[PDB]
């Protein structure tokens, strides 16, 4: 498949 | 499911061969999702190939009503979930198998022609 996004999920532009 | 479309809101530059660079304000075509975290959007304007873009860098909309799902919060796993579930969007794995088997030899219909718009 070559489509295994095992990377982390980025958050939106906000002050966490 | 139906031919849903997504729009990039941020400039996400590719990193590997499994990634496609995108800019804010571009038109991408969704194909599948991954754990409701990553979305498979392909280029509609230019011609190259399918890549990988996170939901935090895209906005799920509808060609029939882009103002309906324009307020939705893709970031919110809850919202994105209901959307993917309602629209019944396939996952990456399912998409890969579908295309793989679809490319194989089987029944089909030759009739059918499609093209892209063009104005100005």
């Amino acid at each position: 498949g070559k489509f295994i996004p095992s990377r982390p999920a980025p958050k939106p532009p906000s002050s966490a | 499911m139906a031919p849903l479309f997504a729009v990039t809101l941020y400039e996400f530059k590719a990193e590997r061969d499994d990634e496609l660079d995108v800019s804010p304000g571009e038109n991408l075509s969704i194909c599948a999702h991954y754990d409701y975290e990553w979305f498979i959007a392909k280029p509609i304007n230019r011609l190259g190939g399918p890549g990988l873009v996170p939901v935090s860098y895209v906005r799920i909309i509808d060609l029939m009503d882009p103002a309906k799902y324009a307020s939705v919060d893709t970031y919110d796993r809850e919202q994105v979930m209901k959307i993917i579930d309602e629209f019944k969007i396939p996952t990456v794995e399912q998409w890969k198998d579908q295309t793989r088997r679809y490319k194989e030899s089987s029944i089909q219909i030759g009739n059918g022609h499609g093209q892209s718009q063009g104005l100005e």
